[PDB]
């Protein structure tokens, strides 16, 4: 799971809930 | 800087229940099936050949994938946490992609091996495991491992404060350290879609198509061998003319030496009237091409031949071999019935002919082929084997495509639909979480499904699973 920027905390939280892939 | 969302990111408990039941079933069934498959292949010296060792590599990849992908993702779904530290953060996705590589490259290798088994005439038939297959599998595993290295470099634990609460997150972190790893972070999911889905689908579909095209030619050979015999020595046909192979007329001259000189010309060596089966098969394939060219130059036969499927085309070529282009054209009403696809009507009409009266055994088999569009009237061991090989490759490839598509679509949808500036974007993120966990379960269902497909498609495996499990 990845995100464009660390400052997108919603995307990072999603990766925290997301599958490992 | 992207705004916070107006809505939550969450996974509903009802989905967690359903997804975890599926995960446990795929896990238990996949470990039993792939372990039993491996034990079948190791225990039976009769099961240790080229393709089954490739299947063993696939089964090991299945087990690796199931063990690395399901337990950790069940844990993430239920615990919503990462307790295992950075080393496991890197190792788990590394091993996961290695096992996917082994799976797709083993599938690719099997489709090529099955094609070679049909197409090669010099391949020695027997129980051996070729020297090259051993190095073939080592290379599959080394390549799969090397291609997964970016996962071990790119994943790491980061920390953030998220609306008050401190989180430790294992992910492919934004801001990679080198230019290559930055590019990997942005392209990874197109890379996985291309190299681990589209490319093996294209490769196996290509070799499957080459293989089934070749099997069609083998079937026509076996059909005419049954009906006209394979004669490796010059003989005289029913009209007294020197002939060889599968009804290949050499000359109408009464001189055996004249027939021998024609034969030597067509083979390119001094045969003294005796050829090999490989030589007869090449001769036969040219005779089929010539019969087809003649059929297409015949205004009465061409419309019929065009409209027929490949099997029924072979029955028409069969009749042309037996009675020539002009004789076959004489079946005016029967050819019309075939062109209109009135199979049962054409079959009853063809049985009223002088052709059926003179050679009823052969005509019955050709008529069955016209009636059914199958090779059933020519069923022998080679045909049963070819049907099973075809179904095995088709089924393995189809289940791969269906099982892995959802996870790739999930990652592609995020790439194409996610707008980090949208304050409502967490509804999409919550939906993507569901697709992602479904996608993991479907991908692992592939690993679980491969032993089941072999059980249903292969009589040899079906019985092997019976001995190992029902006793
Ligand atoms: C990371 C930098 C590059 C280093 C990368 C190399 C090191 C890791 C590779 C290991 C695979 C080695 C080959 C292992 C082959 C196992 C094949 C196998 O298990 O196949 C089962 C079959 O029954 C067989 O007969
Ligand atoms: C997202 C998609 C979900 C579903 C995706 C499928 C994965 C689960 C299926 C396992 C069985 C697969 C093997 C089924 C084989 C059919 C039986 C068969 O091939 O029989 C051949 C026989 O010799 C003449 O028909
Ligand atoms: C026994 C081997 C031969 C038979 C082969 C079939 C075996 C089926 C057994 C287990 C799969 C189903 C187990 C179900 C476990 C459910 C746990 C669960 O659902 O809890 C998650 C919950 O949502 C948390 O919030
Ligand atoms: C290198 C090889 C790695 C091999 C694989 C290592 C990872 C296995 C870890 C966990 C599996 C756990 C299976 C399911 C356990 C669920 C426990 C749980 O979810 O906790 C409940 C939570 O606290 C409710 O609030
Ligand atoms: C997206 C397209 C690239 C994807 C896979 C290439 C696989 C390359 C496997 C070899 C490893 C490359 C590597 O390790 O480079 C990292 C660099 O050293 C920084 O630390
Ligand atoms: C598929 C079954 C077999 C799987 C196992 C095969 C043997 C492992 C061999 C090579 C792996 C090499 C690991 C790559 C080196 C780690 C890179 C790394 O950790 O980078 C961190 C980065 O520098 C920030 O500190
Ligand atoms: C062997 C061929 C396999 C993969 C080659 C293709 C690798 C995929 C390259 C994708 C490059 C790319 O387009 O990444 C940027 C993307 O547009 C951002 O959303
Ligand atoms: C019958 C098999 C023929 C041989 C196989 C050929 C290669 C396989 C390539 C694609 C298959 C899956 C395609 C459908 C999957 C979705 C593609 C997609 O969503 O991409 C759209 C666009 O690129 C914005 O993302
Ligand atoms: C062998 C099959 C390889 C590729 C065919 C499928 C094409 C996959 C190409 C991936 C790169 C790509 O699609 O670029 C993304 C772009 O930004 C928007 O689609
Ligand atoms: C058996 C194999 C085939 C199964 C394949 C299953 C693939 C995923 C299913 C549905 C996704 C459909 C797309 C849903 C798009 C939702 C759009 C949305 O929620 O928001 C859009 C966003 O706001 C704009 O920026
Ligand atoms: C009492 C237990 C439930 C009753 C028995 C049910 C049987 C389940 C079988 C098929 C359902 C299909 C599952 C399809 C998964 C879609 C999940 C989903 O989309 O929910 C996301 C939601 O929007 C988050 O915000
Ligand atoms: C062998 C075959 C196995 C078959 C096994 C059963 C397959 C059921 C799968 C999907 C049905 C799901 C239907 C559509 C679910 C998504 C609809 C949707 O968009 O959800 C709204 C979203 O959650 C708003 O927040």
């Amino acid at each position: 799971c990845t995100c464009f920027t660390y400052k997108d905390k919603e995307c990072v939280y999603y990766c925290h809930l997301d599958i490992i892939w | 800087s992207p705004p916070p969302c107006q809505g939550p990111i969450e996974i509903k408990e009802t989905f967690k229940y359903i997804n975890t039941v599926v995960s446990c079933l795929v896990f238990v069934l996949g470990i039993i099936g792939n372990s039993t498959l491996l034990y079948i292949i190791y225990k039976n010296k009769c099961m240790r050949n080229g393709p089954n060792i490739l299947i063993a590599s696939l089964a090991l990849g299945d087990l690796l994938h199931i063990v690395i992908a399901i337990p950790i993702n069940v844990y993430k779904l239920l615990a919503e946490d990462w307790p295992f530290g950075a080393e496991m953060c890197k190792l788990v996705p590394f091993i996961q992609k290695a096992s996917v590589g082994i799976t797709v490259l083993s599938l690719c290798a099997l489709s090529i091996d099955r094609y070679r088994a049909v197409a090669s005439w010099s391949r020695i038939k027997g129980i051996g495991v070729p020297k090259w297959t051993a190095v073939e599998i080592v290379l599959i595993w080394v390549v799969s491992v090397v291609l997964a290295v970016p996962e071990a470099i790119g994943f790491d634990i980061i920390t953030m404060d998220y609306k008050g609460s401190y989180l430790r997150i294992c992910l492919l972190h934004p801001v990679q350290k080198t230019a290559f790893m930055q590019f990997y972070a942005t392209a990874k999911d197109w890379w996985l879609f291309s190299f681990y889905f589209c490319l093996p689908l294209a490769i196996t579909a290509f070799f499957y198509t080459l293989m089934t095209c070749e099997m069609l030619r083998k079937n026509i050979f076996e059909m005419l061998r049954i009906d006209e015999g394979l004669r490796l020595k010059i003989y005289k046909d029913t009209e007294g003319y020197y002939t060889i192979g599968i009804g290949h007329l050499l000359t109408k001259s009464p001189s055996l030496n004249a027939a021998k000189s024609e034969l030597d010309k067509a083979i390119g060596r001094n045969t003294n009237g005796v050829i090999t089966k490989d030589e007869a098969e090449k001769l036969f394939n040219q005779d089929v091409d010539a019969a087809v060219r003649g059929i297409l130059r015949n205004a009465k036969l061409k419309p019929v031949y065009d409209s027929l499927d490949a099997v029924r085309r072979a029955a028409l070529i069969n009749m042309v071999f037996q009675m020539g282009e002009t004789g076959v054209a004489g079946f005016t009403n029967s050819l019309r019935m075939l062109q209109q696809k009135r199979w049962d009507e054409a079959a009853v009409n063809l049985a009223k002919s002088r052709w059926y009266n003179q050679t009823p055994n052969r005509a019955k088999r050709v008529i069955t082929t016209f009636r059914t569009g199958t090779w059933d009237a020519y069923l022998n061991d080679h045909l049963k084997q070819r049907r099973e090989v075809a179904k095995t490759v088709f089924c393995l490839v189809l289940v791969f495509a269906l099982c892995w598509l959802p996870l790739h679509l999930a990652r592609i949808l995020k790439l194409t639909l996610y707008n980090q500036n949208d304050p409502n974007r967490c509804e999409l993120l919550s939906f993507l979480l569901v697709l992602d966990y479904i996608g993991i379960n479907m991908a692992s269902l592939n690993s679980c499904a491969n032993p089941i497909a072999l059980y249903l498609v292969s009589k040899r495996f079906k019985n092997a699973f019976k001995s190992a499990l029902c006793c």
